[PDB]
């Protein structure tokens, strides 16, 4: 092989690159590029400090198009070696490339991203070096460009720096990072592009600052464009971004594809994509109608009710598909059909059962909160009575009134003692239901509630109360009881719900 | 992780 003749070569060849003549620059940087590409003088060349030297200075200093192609390249060759990786950070290469990195040579900026791209990987100490030269402005910048194999460098580059470096992240954010990588995914068919693109966005989705950028940059609705790909890593990588984005997400519109999209994947074998789908439907199901009734219109409350007996005691996949049950059953248009759908879907049984143990705190806070929703269609009245929710709601609501009398896994029971009111308030409604309800000899609860200071307890005792007074034998329970004492004081409350029912408990309890 | 934020009468699940 060569080996020897390379060797007496480069030392002239460094002199040569180092000339006045910009020629002879030329035709050296041409020569050593053509040695890098044989393993046998390419050794040679990265054994050589002054030569890589020569290299990186050439190159940060040249303006022959030529001459700046081939030292970059000669780079390129280097930068696959421990060697010649060194050499490059050593001779100060890592400041030159990003620089290059500004070049308007196609070929020049291929050569500068790659070598960043095997430093960043393969060389301790580049990562700093990089982000201390500005490559992330750079970097970002270039995202512009349309070859899709040099986009697939440049964001997995993006992608090493961003990850657990909150400045790297807020210098993207800055830099209009977002809006970029928003229009690389719904531009690029490429999938090594799209996932390296999709992993950048997960990194920066969980900053509240660029959350909210890629969010109105579009890209709830570019993500939810590749929810179907042949690719597990696509998709994977999309719905955790769509989800860590989704609670940023609630005022966006056009997003039916994705929904439509979200209701199918809660179809899927495998459980992380049920998870997802179903917390993501979760947060965009949360104080938005336009959603919540596109999510009834494509079997959206069939969907959830088969995810949660599908779910079981996998309170992961229940509590996010009961709070979607519980949006989509209330406040739109459409949430009388869903009160309904969830019956006709035989959802009641499993919803009542998950007001019971092991069930937690929150998703029994949930549960309470969609069966107080369900309980507002007529049909459901008999049905969830049956189904004992009223004795179970009962108990919830005693337990809480005790406990707060001294909160448990991360919810107030002040909490449950509304909800579990609130739920008895609706299914008071029904006269068998209201039967029931006296006969758990809750009357002296409600009343004493009535004392709370929390308005919203104030309003549902007076609530629940209001329906129990309007047969004789309860009004006359709830007189007995000295009710009217706190009634009169709630009478004045600011809050119209709490003076409107106990005005209506009073007038129920009047001569 | 999970944070629970209410949000008036329906609820988000803020996930990092
Ligand atoms: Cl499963």
């Amino acid at each position: 092989d060569d080996a020897e003749l390379a060797t007496r070569a480069i030392p002239e060849l460094t002199k040569l690159l180092n000339d006045e003549d910009q020629v002879v620059v030329n035709k050296a940087a041409v020569m050593v590029h053509q040695l890098s590409k044989k393993e046998a003088s390419r050794h040679a060349i990265m054994r050589s400090p002054q030569m890589v030297s020569a290299i990186v200075r050439t190159m940060q200093n040249t303006n022959d198009v030529e001459t700046a192609r081939c030292t970059a390249g000669t780079l390129h060759n280097l930068s696959h070696h421990r060697e010649g990786l060194l050499a490059i950070f050593k001779s100060g290469g890592i400041p030159a490339l990003v620089k290059m990195l500004g070049s308007p040579v196609d070929s020049v900026l291929f050569y500068a991203i790659t070598t960043l791209h095997n430093l960043l990987l393969h060389q301790e100490g580049a990562k700093m070096a990089v982000r201390l030269a500005g490559g992330l402005q750079k970097m970002v910048a270039l995202l512009n460009k349309t070859n899709v194999k040099f986009l697939a460098i440049t964001t997995d580059c993006l992608q090493i720096l961003a990850y657990g470096n909150q400045e790297s992240k807020l210098i993207i954010l800055a830099s209009g990072g977002p809006q970029a990588l928003v229009n690389i995914m719904r531009t690029y068919t490429y999938e090594k592009l799209l996932w390296t693109t999709s992993r950048v966005l997960k990194v920066l989705s969980v900053c509240s600052s660029n959350k909210p950028a890629i969010v109105e940059a579009g890209g709830m609705q570019a993500l939810g464009l590749h929810l179907t790909d042949p690719s597990q890593r696509l998709v994977q990588n999309c719905l955790w971004t769509l989800r860590n984005l989704s609670d940023a997400a609630t005022k966006q519109e056009g997003m039916e594809g994705l929904l439509g999209t979200l209701v199918q994947l809660l179809g899927s074998d495998d459980i992380n994509v049920v998870t997802c789908a179903a917390g993501i439907l979760s947060n965009l199901t949360c104080n938005n109608y336009k959603n919540k009734m596109m999510v009834c219109q494509v079997g959206g409350i069939e969907a959830l009710v088969r995810t949660v007996l599908r779910a079981g005691d996998r309170e992961d996949i229940t509590e996010p598909a009961i709070c979607a049950l519980r949006h989509l059953t209330s406040r739109h248009q459409e949430a009388e059909m869903a009160q309904n759908a969830v019956r006709l879907h035989y959802g009641l049984p499993v919803v009542v059962k998950l007001l019971h143990p092991p069930s937690h705190w929150p998703l029994i806070k949930a549960t309470v909160g969609l069966i107080r929703n369900l309980a507002l269609c007529p049909a459901n009245h008999a049905p969830l009575r049956e189904q004992g929710a009223i004795p179970r709601l009962v108990q919830l609501l005693v337990r809480a009134h005790q406990d707060t009398q001294r909160f448990v896994e991360g919810v107030r029971m002040e909490e449950i003692v509304e909800g579990c009111t609130g739920a008895l308030h609706i299914l008071a409604r029904d006269v068998h239901n209201r039967i029931v309800i006296r006969g758990l000899n809750t009357i002296p609860l409600f009343v004493q509630l009535l004392y709370s200071p929390i308005e919203n307890i104030q309003r549902v005792a007076a609530g629940v109360l209001c329906e129990l007074a309007q047969d004789k034998e309860a009004a006359e329970a709830i007189e007995a009881e000295g009710a009217t004492a706190p009634l009169t004081e709630l009478l004045h409350s600011r809050n119209e719900g709490v003076a409107t029912y106990a005005a209506a408990v009073l007038f129920r309890m009047s001569e | 992780x999970v944070t629970r934020n209410d949000v008036x009468p329906d609820s988000l699940l803020v996930f990092x």
